[PDB]
């Protein structure tokens, strides 16, 4: 069943709808919510319930036609249907899509010097300062290899990143910018716009007064990136559910009529406000923010953003803004290169183990001397 | 030279069909066994 | 040669006398001659087991049928209703050759195929597949009563299966199909089961569809041939299992084989092992029933692998359920009432504790349930039933399960300056229903940090996609299912004076500190733990060693409840 698209509906009118019929190789190529162009013919279909045949009988403010032998003393009526012969939207895949130009570009990128900074500049050209944040958020896109232990338990792949800052400054820009760049990503907030919110919920379906699930933001963001704004202010119901979703990458439900396990495999980038709006530069992050220790311990990286009214900096920011309004690598190069890079699965070397265990031991004894 | 090397290491790191594959394998076994039985 | 397909469809070809006789002889000879890698005859053993238990149903594996007689394996999915008929006729006379009197018990035998390679998803079926043998998976939602069907009369039952939740994409809807169960397949399943179904895909006319759509469109169904969930141990299995029990160090091998990738934490592995095997229920004099199961609770600091242990227990055991905190309701835990969709009457249905039955029920974030939801499990944990009286219904249901739970200390970290009760915030009627209680804490020894970190780094390089020695996990799974089904420990005698003296002294001290109150339940708990240790050694009778093991576990877990400064005096008081 299809409906008039938002562009066609004449003002004040109710939408019209039509029944479309698909056959053979075209079947199950369109899902509810999709917008597509169909090619075919308009046809007329009779009321089959009032015809009679040697094989099967008839079943039984307008009138139909009369006077056919097969119709007896009943009357026959028609309706309109559209028979569509075609429908279209309105590892090997990389080898198929990349021409020699794309291969040369990813090779040049692989051989590039200070590629890290070049990609930071290319992906975040509008941003000023704050290189550490740019390096951190850039690494999140490359993820980490997931592993399954022999007894069947599994080890987490995605990293999670958190940014805290004053409402006047940069933290919102990163979220909306990476969301505009990235494929298959979701933007939302702790003050969510639906009954489901950040994780699945149960609703009663009035077609049977039967209980069914409804997806939250972290279910839809499966196999993608999730951006959450104003994370310091969030519902308790979701906050408990997030404990499992952050590490186990799954959601579990057990209520009347519904019992299920749902996937939530996602990289989260969270943005939050400190208490009293401006960050107290004299105090730790843990004193400044609203989050509890169990949630806070989940993230792999943390960053702080806070303003001060330096005249030259303000003047430079203003000139940048007005100049932008007055007007190395493209985003598609970054996309193609990122999809190329994510096929590698590097191992750790034997010698790297000694450095890793040493650094962790150094960190642990430092913590013990003045938790990790 | 080096572009093909990059492709090579990249690849190093990287209805009805099942019944047809099964038929192909079993038919190969049939052909072999009937040949051996025939001789 | 049978392979000579010329001028005929395969359905017509196997209808011919020559091909029918060749197929018949080939399957019969395969049954008599098939050998395992050891040179053992496979089907002599399997037929003899079928006859001894009067079961009248023979299972064949597709893989080795193909490996030895590929021509039949090639025809089988293309014309199932023909080759399966010939197979039934061939198997009955082998059975009568071995057991000439077996026609007194039954006059027909059904061959059932298994491990068919060409699995299909429940929404990828097309007209390409009609009248062929297929394999799919899903969860049962509707299931008729068993009814008799004309043929003579035989049992008949109809079911509806749909895609497993969480295998559909997020926010969209599942597909479903109907299936038919005949003869010995009825009551092979019940609602909420997840199953693997092998059958024939079949279609027929229906006037309702033609009048609803306006086009000549048919209805379809699956004829079941083999059904299995996603004991049958061989002689070699029981031989290896029993031989392993000779080892004086078998306790170390079993304990060291639980959640193998987790470093350290000996006490947790030991406690979970005893809870996995379990004590035995009993009813002395018929009027005084008592439960067999052993419940466990874990509590302590964050980042200490508490959530990981439950996931391992979920994987190794069978009939397991997992649930978290705010994600569960009182009604969902026990049982619920509804206006039935098609019978149009009030009906009662099973919740988690009923659906688990003789299995494991795993709970996580137990600290964060609503208190009105957490108090729903009190009857099921001790009386092992669920009693309901609503909407004109008055009944009771079985709840014969083991509960395992994980929690956090108040304020996020455990303080050794305070007792367990002061740090956990749960009331006495809850605390007293758990048989084993554990406390897990952070430590700061540099050598222990280095060993743990080196082990974790080693684990990561080991599992890249690419004490004593533990068992393989499949061997352990075979061991557990044997021990729970073939051994039933008897408590023929034990020292009453020793236990009574120790219990009275222990209870007196429990009154002094108040870390946990000690009650009659503790004695009965030690009896359960003693039987569990006896079962791990595959012994029919409890002995002195078992009682000493039970007392050690009880007292070791009790000393941890106390304040740090008190523990030394308490430990010296209860010297063992
Ligand atoms: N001793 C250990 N050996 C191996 N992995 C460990 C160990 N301790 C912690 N981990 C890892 O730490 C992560 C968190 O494990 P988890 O079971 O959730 O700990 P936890 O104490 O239950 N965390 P929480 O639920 O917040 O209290 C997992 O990836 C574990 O595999
Ligand atoms: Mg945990």
């Amino acid at each position: 069943r299809i409906q008039e698209t938002q562009a066609e509906l004449p003002r004040g009118s109710i939408p019209r709808s039509l029944e479309v019929i698909l056959r053979a190789e075209a079947v199950e190529s369109a899902q509810a919510g999709d917008k597509c162009d169909f090619t075919g013919t308009l046809i007329v279909v009779p009321d089959v319930s009032k015809l009679s045949t040697p094989g099967a009988r008839a079943e039984t403010e307008t009138e139909g036609i009369r006077g056919l032998r097969a119709l007896g003393v009943r009357d026959l009526s028609y309706r309109l249907v559209f028979l569509a012969c075609c429908v279209a939207p309105t590892a090997e895949s990389i080898k198929n899509q990349m021409t020699v130009k794309e291969w040369e570009k990813v090779f040049e990128m692989s051989q590039d010097k200070n590629l890290y900074h070049n990609l930071c500049t290319s992906l975040f050209p509008t941003i000023h300062g704050n290189d550490e944040v740019k390096r951190g958020v850039l690494l999140m896109l490359f993820g980490g290899v997931p592993k399954t232990t022999g007894e069947g338990t599994s080890l987490r792949g995605d990293i999670n990143v958190c940014i805290v800052g004053d409402p006047s400054t940069a933290k919102s820009q990163f979220l909306k910018h990476v969301e505009e760049f990235s494929p298959r990503a979701v933007y939302t907030s702790g003050k969510a716009s639906s009954a489901a919110g950040l994780t699945a919920a149960v609703v009663r379906d009035e077609e049977s007064h039967e209980f069914v699930i409804e997806a939250g933001a972290l279910m839809l963001a499966d196999n993608g990136v999730c951006c959450i704004d104003e994370f310091d202010k969030m519902d308790v119901r979701d906050q408990v559910a997030i404990h499992e979703a952050m590490e186990q990458q799954t959601i579990s439900i057990t209520k009347a009529g519904v019992k299920a396990t749902l996937n939530a495999r996602t990289s989260i980038l969270a943005a939050a406000n400190p208490i009293s709006g401006h960050y107290d530069r004299s105090k730790s992050l843990k004193q400044n923010i609203n989050l509890s220790a169990p949630i806070m311990s989940r993230f792999d990286l943390f960053f702080i953003l806070v303003d001060e009214c330096n005249e030259v900096t303000d003047y430079a920011i203003a000139r940048r803004i007005v100049d932008l309004h007055s007007r190395v690598y493209s985003l598609d190069d970054i996309r193609r290169y990122l999809l190329f890079a994510r096929q590698f699965k590097p191992k750790i070397s034997k010698e790297s183990e000694d450095f890793i265990v040493e650094q962790y031991k150094h960190l642990r004894q430092r913590d013990g001397s003045g938790r990790i | 030279r080096e572009l093909e090397a990059l492709k090579q290491r990249f690849w190093k790191h990287a209805p009805g069909e099942k019944l047809q594959v099964l038929k192909a394998k079993l038919q190969e076994a049939m052909k072999l066994r009937r040949f051996e039985e025939r001789q | 040669n049978l392979e000579d397909l010329k001028g005929h469809s395969v359905r017509e070809w196997v209808s011919m006398a020559g091909p029918r006789l060749e197929i018949h002889h080939r399957f019969k000879n395969f049954l008599r001659t098939h050998v395992d890698s050891h040179g053992h005859n496979v089907f002599k053993e399997r037929i003899s087991d079928m006859c001894k238990e009067n079961r009248e149903s023979l299972v064949v594996n597709y893989e080795d049928l193909a490996a030895r007689e590929h021509v039949l394996a090639y025809f089988l999915p293309e014309a199932p209703a023909e080759l399966l008929q010939i197979f039934d006729e061939a198997a009955l006379e082998v059975v009568l050759a071995m057991y000439p009197k077996y026609d007194r018990i039954t006059n027909h035998i059904h061959v059932r195929i298994s491990h068919l390679p060409l699995v299909e998803e429940l929404r990828s079926l097309r007209q390409l597949h009609l009248n062929q043998l297929i394999r799919t998976s899903g969860v049962v939602t509707s299931c008729t009563g068993v009814l008799p069907q004309l043929s003579i009369y035989q049992n008949y039952q109809r079911i509806r299966i749909q895609e497993s939740p969480g295998k559909v994409a997020a926010g969209r809807l599942p597909r479903s199909k109907d299936a038919i169960l005949l003869a010995d397949l009825v009551d092979s399943c019940k609602p909420g089961d997840e199953i693997e179904l092998t059958g024939i895909y079949h279609n027929n006319y229906d006037g309702s569809l033609n009048t609803a759509n306006g086009f000549p469109v048919f209805a379809t169904v699956i004829l079941a041939n083999h059904v299995a969930k996603k004991g049958e141990l061989t002689d070699e299995d029981v031989k290896m299992i029993t031989s392993l029990s000779k080892d004086q160090q078998i306790g170390e091998k079993i304990f060291a084989s639980i959640a193998p990738s987790i470093y350290g934490h000996e006490d947790i592995k030991r406690g979970l092992a005893l809870a996995l095997f379990g004590g035995e229920p009993k009813n002395p004099g018929g009027k005084h029933k008592v439960r067999g199961d052993i419940n466990v609770l874990l509590c302590g600091d964050p980042g200490t692998a508490k959530s990981q242990f439950l996931k391992y227990i979920e994987k190794v055991s069978s009939r397991a359920i997992f649930t978290t905190g705010q994600g569960a309701s009182a009604v969902g835990l026990t049982a619920y009432v509804q206006r039935h969709p098609v019978s149009r009457e009030w009906t009662l249905e099973a919740g988690a504790l009923v659906l688990a039955d003789r299995g494991v029920c795993l709970i996580d974030e137990f600290d964060k349930m609503n208190d009105q939801d957490r108090t729903s499990i009190h009857e099921a944990m001790e009386q092992q039933s669920i009693s309901i009286s609503k909407a004109g219904i008055v009944t009771s249901l079985q709840a014969r399960c083991t509960v395992i739970a994980a929690a956090n200390p108040i304020g996020g970290r455990y303080d050794p300056s305070l007792t367990f009760s002061e740090n956990v915030d749960l009331t006495e009627p809850i605390i007293s229903r758990f048989d084993i209680l554990c406390v897990v804490r952070d430590t700061v020894d540099p050598v222990q940090d280095e060993m743990l970190a080196r082990f974790v780094v080693g684990s990561h390089v080991r599992h890249h996609p690419s004490g004593v020695e533990p068992l393989p996990q499949e061997v352990l799974k075979k061991y557990i299912i044997y021990a729970k089904e073939r051994v039933h420990p008897k408590l023929n005698q034990m020292d009453q004076d020793k236990v009574a003296k120790m219990y009275s002294d222990l209870r007196k001290e429990s009154m002094a500190t108040g870390s946990i109150p000690i009650t009659v339940r503790h004695i009965e708990s030690m009896i359960r733990m003693a039987e569990a240790h006896a079962r791990i050694h595959l012994r029919d009778y409890v002995i002195e060693d078992d009682v000493n093991m039970a007392i050690r576990v009880m007292l070791e877990s009790f000393i941890d409840t106390q304040k740090f400064s008190v523990m030394r005096s308490m430990r010296k008081t209860f010297a063992r």
